[PDB]
């Protein structure tokens, strides 16, 4: 528990809870063996896709991280899945993570614009209700960007140790973003609970102490994590980390928190 | 599809959508029907009842209105909730001469409180906190309603939708146009109702964003930089804005002792950030009769 004391609640609680979650929301690293019509380059392809669409779009990487992970939570639960209605299943996807988090989400038909015409806006509505109804309607997972957020705030702690108006640098937060949305792309990722795959990240751009502080885990639970990671790592420290921008209306004390793309392409092929 | 269902009669339409009671006339069972017409839905499954049914979902608690199925069908979303037979402003209205009695008040707001601390401990935020939105039933219960305009906060949280809570019971910092907000929003909408409660009227009855701080300020006081940091850099504070003084809470609660009179000024203290927590409002000694001993360790 890396929370201090809450005003609010038990921060041993609190945290629990958010571990309690973690548990009763299920992921499969080899969930497309259920689909064996299907390849593992497929899914990072559709997820490199969404992350360009959420940055035109101007959509904050927890919209990102709720597609992803409505996205591999549904396919866990069908069979034999062809790639024909892959785009379809991940920006339907997106349009439920949309309404879920943002004040003034896109409208329908632009989700069917982006599709270039192969998802009609009413295949959508009728894949969103498949989506909601095969996850039993659990749309509140804690995704990989949120643990990023979590560790990012316990870092940056001062007095009255105030856990909920955010205080910390965007520079590093967009440059672990980096990391996490690389490795997500890689279906192995699902291996490794979101909270490890974070608290892994911020350790490459940082050490195991500052980990812990925040995060609760010792080496070991994120060890393994760690040796996995390894690669998409160097690869990303290789070519320099990225800057943070402004975006247009978007704010700035909120600019770390929107979605952001680059060629990511050849990038996940070295590991 | 709707299978055992026989509606009973329609207990309202207003913003929640259309909901009817319902018995399952094999069982006896009765529930609330809360039907929404998908056809009619341009953007389709409304956001607000997308985020209402996954937050419901993982708030089982006594004190939150349980929502038991969710069954599409006909272009029809169906939502059933568990079922209670009053709201708490037609009770409190029938209950206007005669007073709630102080044993039914302490009761319905200490309920409310662990109610509230299980959203808040569970990172939701209410944000519709009204009478309207508080059930009862024949036992002695009371439980949340409407998560229609709830939200998740993150540990470190973000810039929350600005169009919050209905205007009588909406917290001074959303009308002086803070940035932030998270848990103390709902904490001074109880605030409110419980002082409701007590007097059988409307703490704060606003006609205007500006007519309702005015209204708080002529009961609290016009707050200032020592009370309440950081107001005077608020957006919409005005330094213009009249200077009332504080009144004696034994004549705006009269019916009320000491340890109501304390837990009510601390559910309406102007600082965010001192406005008890309901967990801590649960340890006040208002409560001291129905509150026990417990424990701890390090
Ligand atoms: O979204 C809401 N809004 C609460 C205010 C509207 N409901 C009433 O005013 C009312 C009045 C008298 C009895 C009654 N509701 N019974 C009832 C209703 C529900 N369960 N039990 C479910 C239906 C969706 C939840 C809770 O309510």
């Amino acid at each position: 528990s890396p929370l201090p004391v809450l005003s609010w609640a038990n921060r041993e609680e609190v945290w629990k809870i958010m571990l309690n979650k973690e548990k009763t929301y299920l992921r499969d690293q080899h969930f497309l063996e259920q689909h064996p019509l299907l390849q593992p380059k497929m899914r990072a392809i559709l997820l490199d896709w969404l992350m360009e669409v959420c940055e035109v779009y101007k959509l904050h990487r927890e919209t990102f991280y709720l597609a992803q992970d409505f996205f591999d939570r549904y396919m866990a639960t069908q069979e034999n899945v062809v790639k024909t209605l892959l785009q379809l299943i991940g920006i339907s996807s997106l349009f439920i993570a949309a309404k879920l988090e943002e004040i003034y989400p896109p409208k329908l038909h632009q989700f069917a614009y982006v599709t270039d015409g192969a998802c009609s806006g009413d295949e959508i509505l009728t894949m969103e209700l498949m989506i909601m109804k095969a996850l039993k309607w659990r749309l509140s997972p804690l995704t990989i960007v949120s643990w990023l957020n979590v560790y990012m705030q316990v870092a940056y702690l001062n007095d009255l140790h105030e856990v909920l108006l955010p205080q910390y640098p965007q520079q590093i937060f967009i440059q672990i973003a980096e990391l996490l949305d690389l490795c997500v792309l890689d279906v192995d990722c699902l291996e490794f609970p979101y909270g490890i795959l974070a608290a892994s990240a911020l350790y490459h751009f940082s050490s195991s102490e500052l980990m812990q502080k925040v995060s609760g885990y010792q080496w070991c639970d994120i060890e393994n994590c760690v040796k996995w990671m390894v690669p998409f790592a160097m690869v990303i420290r290789e070519t320099g980390s990225s800057k943070l921008k402004h975006f247009r209306g978007v704010a700035d004390e909120d600019a770390h928190n929107i979605q952001t793309h680059r060629d990511s392409l050849d990038l996940l092929d070295k590991a | 599809p709707m299978e055992n269902f026989q509606k009973v009669e329609k207990i309202g339409e207003g913003t929640y959508g259309v909901v009817y009671k319902a018995r399952n006339k094999l069982t006896g069972e009765v529930v609330a029907l809360k039907k929404i017409r998908l056809d009619t839905e341009t953007e389709g499954v409304p956001s607000t009842a997308i985020r209402e049914i996954s937050l419901l979902k993982e708030l089982n608690h006594p004190n939150i209105v349980k929502l038991l199925d969710v069954i599409h069908t006909e272009n029809k979303l169906y939502l059933v909730f568990e079922f209670l037979h009053q709201d708490l402003k037609k009770f409190m209205d029938a209950s206007a001469l005669t007073g709630i009695p102080l044993p039914l008040i302490k009761s319905y707001l200490f309920q409310l409180l662990q109610g509230l601390a299980f959203c808040h401990s569970h990172r939701v935020l209410h944000r519709d906190l009204k009478p309207q939105n508080l059930l009862i039933n024949t036992e002695g219960a009371i439980k949340l309603a409407d998560f229609g305009l709830a939200r998740a906060f993150g540990v470190p949280v973000r810039t929350y939708t600005h169009e919050v809570v209905t205007l009588w019971y909406r917290a001074p910092e959303i009308l002086l146009g803070c940035k932030y907000y998270s848990t103390a929003v709902d904490i001074w909408s109880l605030g409110c109702i419980f002082a409701e409660m007590v007097t059988r009227r409307a703490l704060f009855p606003g006609d205007s964003e500006i007519d309702q701080l005015f209204r708080i300020f002529r009961t609290l006081g016009t707050p200032d930089e020592v009370v309440w940091p950081g107001v005077t850099s608020m957006p919409d504070y005005k330094p213009s804005f009249p200077k009332w003084a504080r009144q004696d809470f034994s004549k705006v609660v009269p019916p009320l002792d000491e340890d109501g009179r304390s837990l009510l000024s601390q559910m309406l203290h102007y600082d965010p950030n001192k406005r008890i927590s309901a967990k801590a409002a649960l340890a006040h000694p208002f409560f001291q009769d129905v509150t026990k001993p417990v424990p701890h360790l390090r």
